[PDB]
C-alpha cells in the first residue's frame, strides 16, 4: 500500500 | 510516563487492527514513514528500517505486537520488559546474537553511561550518492544524538565521514578530510553488530 510504504533495510537501498 | 507510539514492518491490515486497540489506551500514535521520536517501537520483526535503527540509537523501547494487544485487554499499559526484543534471545536464528539483542542492549547502555544517544559526541560529514536523499540516515544519526555536519559549516572536530562508496575512494580524497572514511553500512553494524 503507497500509505505504508517504509523501507524495512534503509542501509541496502543506498547500496542499490 | 508517556506513550508515543510508532509502528514498523507490519502489513496495512495488521496495523489497523494494531492501532484500533490503540483507542483502549491513553497514548499518542504517529503515522509517518519516518522516525518521529517515539517512545515505544512496535516491530514486526528485526529489521533495518528508520524507525527501527532510530530507535536503537535513542535506546527507545522495541516491542512485539503482544505488547499493544495484551495492554489494550488489561486497560493499561503494562510492564514492557518482557515484550521487548531482546527480552529472549533465538539460538537458533538467521539474526546474530547481537542484532536480536540490540534494542535491550542500547537501552540498557543508554541508561547506565547517561549517554543521549549511541552517536553522541559524533560529528559526522555525509558524502552520500548525489542521486538518492540522505535523509533516512540523517534522522537516524541525530536520533543517536550524532551532530551532522552540513557543507556551510565548520569541518572542525569531525569525527566521521560517512561516505557511499567509502571503500573505493582514493587517498587523495580521503586527504580533503582529518577524520577516517566509513562505508554507509558501518551505522547500521554500529548499532546491531559491533561487539563494544
Ligand atoms: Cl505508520
Ligand atoms: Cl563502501
Ligand atoms: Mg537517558
Ligand atoms: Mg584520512
Amino acid at each position: 500500500d503507497s500509505c505504508n510504504s517504509s523501507s524495512s533495510d534503509i542501509i541496502r537501498d543506498l547500496l542499490e | 510516563p508517556k506513550h508515543i507510539i510508532q509502528m514498523t514492518g507490519f502489513k496495512m491490515e495488521e496495523k489497523e487492527a494494531l492501532v484500533k486497540l490503540l483507542l483502549k489506551l491513553d497514548c499518542t500514535f504517529i503515522k509517518s514513514e519516518k522516525y518521529k521520536n517515539c517512545t515505544h517501537l512496535i516491530a514486526e520483526r528485526l529489521c533495518k528500517s528508520e524507525k527501527f535503527l532510530a530507535a536503537c540509537a535513542a535506546g527507545k523501547w522495541i516491542l512485539t505486537k503482544d505488547y499493544i494487544i495484551h495492554s489494550a485487554k488489561s486497560g493499561r499499559w503494562l510492564d514492557e520488559t518482557t515484550y521487548e526484543w531482546g527480552y529472549k534471545i533465538e539460538k537458533d536464528s538467521r539474526y546474530s546474537p547481537q542484532m536480536q539483542s540490540a534494542p535491550k542492549r542500547w537501552r540498557e547502555e543508554l541508561k547506565r553511561t547517561g549517554a543521549p544517544g549511541a552517536f553522541h559526541r559524533w560529528k559526522v560529514v555525509l558524502l552520500v550518492r548525489t542521486d538518492k536523499r540522505s535523509d533516512s540516515l540523517i534522522r537516524v544519526l541525530e536520533a543517536g544524538k550524532a551532530n551532522v555536519i552540513l557543507p556551510k559549516s565548520s569541518p572542525s572536530g569531525i569525527t566521521h565521514v560517512i561516505a557511499s562508496n567509502a571503500r573505493i575512494k582514493a587517498e587523495k580524497e580521503k586527504d580533503n578530510f582529518k577524520a577516517p572514511f566509513y562505508p554507509i553500512q558501518y551505522l547500521g553494524d554500529f548499532l546491531l553488530e559491533k561487539l563494544e
